[PDB]
């Protein structure tokens, strides 16, 4: 039972880091296209911030 | 009227200034409106390229 759930818990966890590098790159595209709002001039740097955290 | 820049009785061209009509009233919502274009400009051309 023991070595049963410890192979699921690694199962449900490659998965779990599987959706947060999609979560990454989301983000990650979130902060590339404010970061070119914010060279240009429309964004502020506040949301520029926002979007860094 | 604030002069006239013909000497009467001279054959003038197409085009050519006769008077000068006070523009005190009308130079301010000329730049009124010149500030308006000035704002918007500066607004599409960021819009331009950041939709690219």
């Amino acid at each position: 039972a023991s070595v049963a759930t410890a192979y699921l818990t690694l199962k449900a966890d490659q998965a779990q880091l599987q959706l947060t590098k999609d979560t990454l790159g989301t983000y990650q595209k979130s902060f590339d296209l404010t970061q070119r709002s914010y060279d240009v001039g429309v964004a502020s740097a506040l949301d520029l911030r926002q979007a860094q955290t | 009227i604030l002069k006239r820049l013909f000497k009467e009785g001279s054959d003038v061209k197409a085009g050519q200034q006769l008077y000068q009509i006070d523009p005190a009233t009308y130079e301010a919502d000329y730049q009124s409106a010149q500030a308006n274009l000035a704002s918007t400009q500066e607004q599409a051309q960021r819009y331009k390229l950041l939709v690219a």
